[PDB]
């Protein structure tokens, strides 16, 4: 199908997310992100990984 | 939000020479500016040409 499936605008497939705040404990390591899904997008969380 | 990188840098660009030639055009390059370490390489004209 040619229409109403895939956009023709500027949009990346994979996005890189850097931690907003992190913590390096002696036994753990925390990483807090902003998983910002933009306008008119869907994100299946199976594609997300660290 | 997206971390869409606005810097697309190419290996066959010369950013340094683009800035050395830029300060030639928009200013008296013989003047010394210690803050950007702006002091142009200049030989002595009696040493190069005897």
């Amino acid at each position: 199908p040619t229409h109403d499936v895939t956009t023709d605008r500027s949009q990346r497939l994979t996005l890189r997310f850097i931690p907003v705040d992190r913590e390096d404990t002696a036994y753990s390591y925390k990483a807090r992100f902003t998983l910002a899904v933009g306008d008119n997008r869907v994100l299946d969380m199976a594609s997300t990984y660290f | 939000a997206s971390q869409l990188n606005a810097v697309v840098d190419l290996q066959d660009r010369n950013t340094e020479l683009s800035y050395q030639l830029l300060l030639d055009s928009i200013g008296d390059r013989t003047r010394y500016f210690s803050m950007w370490n702006q002091a142009v390489d200049s030989y002595d004209p009696d040493v190069r040409i005897i």
